[PDB]
């Protein structure tokens, strides 16, 4: 196994996605980084995207 | 494929059981033999839909399937909408009697005569008397129901065994259903955002070691489960529940340490267990919220970029540190923060403007603390019954336009808070109390809404979900209410009170008490206590008479 590699990879990337949408603050990137589970990276990333528009 | 999908995911029995629940809740005024028929005949259809996927109509869109099977103004109606017709006509307090279980022998006989049909009937019955009952918990209660007959029905004293089991089952259901009713109300009257907020507060209290991101996961998926469930999509609801328990039981490491035992259980018991689990211990050393939420040079920049998440994290951080606050209180704090940021991030010097937010929270905390404390002192001195009696007067004097049945039902329920919560240490009281109150006030709101008679109640039910309890408690007596004229009949009692349970008998006494307050809203207090004592006495007198029981006439 290694979901850690995916975990690492989802965090890097969500962050790029958010950056592309014009989110600019480590407050949010830090939170992605605290994640611990890919599913949560995803949901957190989507909630931010919804919240920003 | 969709109806295969679900059958495949749920299993025959669960699939079977839920669709029967589905119909019951859609179609409340239709018999058991109808309902059962169309469950098998969608179930025959499903079984085929699995084996070859692509049969003529396995294509069809789930509503469409159930919508077509019911008909045999809403069956005339066209789609993405005909479905909405159903959940509309879904109504609260049905136009149906009390169950009043027939007899322990009568039942066990029926139970043996058909284990299955019997159990299939329990579902039907509860399903139809509460059309927002949370389907997957219903299955759980069914297994508890089946277990109770599968234990007592062989015994010499079936009665001393079965009843106590069943009664705690009835009570467990009523609690569960109201609880669900509030989730549906939140969603359907105040929207997804509110529910999500509620879910962030509860889950953060309950999973305080979880990171926010995992809490977003739980909330987003929890919110689907209830969206769908409250919206009648009971399979997709039930399966998404299963999925979320799946996800939760795999990442225990990173949600809570209190789940291993829950997560060592059969599906039906698993979610239920998880749903009820002790809050986890919060992490040992948590920085104050000051840094992120008041001191940071970037509060407003962060807030502008994604308001709902910003407030979300706020709510998460507060809640995880405050297992002792009720959920609604928490939401009021978030609301307070929010309206401060909406005011202050407009200002020339936002920082100055919100430096003191945390000070605003104190009176907001104090207020429920003080209240519960008073009501518990009162409960302590009165006992359950007289405490309910005290509330009846209070509430009836507040909103006398509300119907009598409603006032009795709601006030008895408010009174049961005290037995529920005053017991605990003043430190677990608030979540216990304020959150149970919410649920009771909700019941009041939803009942009231079908026949709005009081603007004061409507207003409190509508302005704000989270302030309902404060709003209702802020009501003074309605000094403009015109007392209805007297009916020496509603204040007589008849011989059949004698043969009723104390509780039913209580419900009569309280019914009369309410009626009296409506008639003489001014004269009150000791009088009213003294009225109940007399009631609860010429009953327990007239019934001891063995003097043609006409005696009741002879107190009229
Ligand atoms: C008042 C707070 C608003 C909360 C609604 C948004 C929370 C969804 C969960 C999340 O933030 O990922
Ligand atoms: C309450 C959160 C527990 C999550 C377990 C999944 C089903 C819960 C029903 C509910 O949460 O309202
Ligand atoms: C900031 C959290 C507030 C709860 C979310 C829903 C807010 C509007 C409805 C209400 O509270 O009456």
């Amino acid at each position: 196994t290694i979901d850690q590699w995916l975990l690492k990879n989802a965090k890097e990337d969500a962050i790029a996605e958010l950056k592309k949408a014009g989110i600019t603050s480590d407050f949010y990137f830090n939170a992605i980084n605290k994640a611990k589970t890919v599913e949560e990276v995803n949901a957190l990333k989507n909630e931010i995207l919804k919240a920003h528009a | 494929s969709e109806v295969a999908h679900r059958f495949k995911d749920l299993g025959e029995e669960n699939f079977k059981a839920l669709v029967l629940i589905a119909f019951a809740q859609y179609l409340q005024q239709c018999p058991f033999e109808d309902h059962v028929k169309l469950v098998n005949e969608v179930t025959e259809f499903a079984k085929t839909c699995v084996a070859d996927e692509s049969a003529e109509n396995c294509d069809k869109s789930l509503h469409t399937l159930f919508g077509d099977k019911l008909c045999t103004d809403c069956c005339a109606k066209q789609e993405p909408e005909r479905n909405e017709c159903f959940l509309q006509h879904k109504d609260d307090n049905p136009n149906l009697p009390r169950l009043v279980r027939p007899e322990v022998d009568v039942m066990c006989t029926a139970f043996h005569d058909n284990e299955e049909t019997f159990l299939k009937k329990y579902l039907y019955e509860i399903a139809r008397r509460h059309p927002y009952f949370y389907a997957p918990e219903l299955l759980f209660f069914a297994k508890r129901y089946k277990a109770a007959f599968t234990e007592c029905c062989q015994a010499a004293d079936k009665a001393a065994c079965l009843l106590p089991k069943l009664d705690e089952l009835r009570d467990e259901g009523k609690a569960s259903s109201a609880k669900q009713r509030l989730k549906c109300a939140s969603l359907q009257k105040f929207g997804e955002r509110a529910f999500k907020a509620w879910a962030v507060a509860r889950l953060s209290q309950r999973f305080p070691k979880a990171e926010f991101a995992e809490v977003s996961k739980l909330v987003t998926d929890l919110t689907k489960v209830h969206t769908e469930c409250c919206h009648g999509d009971l399979l997709e609801c039930a399966d998404d529940r299963a999925d979320l328990a799946k996800y939760i039981c795999e990442n225990q490491d990173s949600i809570s340490s209190k789940l291993k035992e829950c997560c060592e259980k059969p599906l039906l018991e698993k979610s239920h267990c998880i749903a009820e689990v002790e809050n986890d211990e919060m992490p040992a050393d948590l920085p104050s919220l000051a840094a992120d939420f008041v001191e940071s040079k970037d509060v407003c920049k962060n807030y502008a970029e994604a308001k709902d998440v910003f407030l979300g994290m706020f709510l998460y951080e507060y809640a995880r540190r405050h297992p002792d606050y009720s959920v609604v209180l928490l939401l009021r704090l978030a609301k307070t923060y929010e309206t401060t940021l909406e005011k202050c991030c407009a200002a020339a010097d936002p920082h100055e403007c919100y430096a003191k937010v945390f000070d605003e929270f104190k009176p907001l905390v104090e207020e429920p603390q003080n209240l519960i404390k008073q009501n518990c002192e009162l409960f302590e001195q009165l006992g359950e019954y007289k405490f309910q009696n005290a509330l009846l007067v209070r509430y009836t004097k507040k909103v006398p336009q509300v119907s009598t049945p409603t006032l009795v039902e709601v006030s008895r329920n408010l009174g049961k808070v005290g037995s529920k919560c005053c017991k605990h240490p003043e430190a677990k009281r608030m979540p216990c109390a304020e959150d149970y109150l919410s649920v009771v006030l909700n019941q009041l709101c939803v009942l009231h809404e079908k026949t709005p008679v009081s603007d004061r109640v409507t207003k409190c039910c509508t302005e704000s979900l989270v302030n309902r309890r404060p709003c209702f408690s802020a009501l003074e007596v309605d000094e403009t209410y015109v007392p209805k004229e007297f009916n020496a009949e509603t204040f007589t009692f008849h011989a059949d009170i004698c043969t009723l349970s104390e509780k039913e008998r209580q419900i009569k006494k309280q019914t009369a008490l309410v009626e009296l307050v409506k008639h003489k809203p001014k004269a009150t207090k000791e009088q009213l206590k003294a009225v109940m004592d007399d009631f609860a006495a010429f009953v327990e007198k007239c019934c001891k008479a063995d003097d043609k029981e006409t005696c009741f006439a002879e107190e009229g």
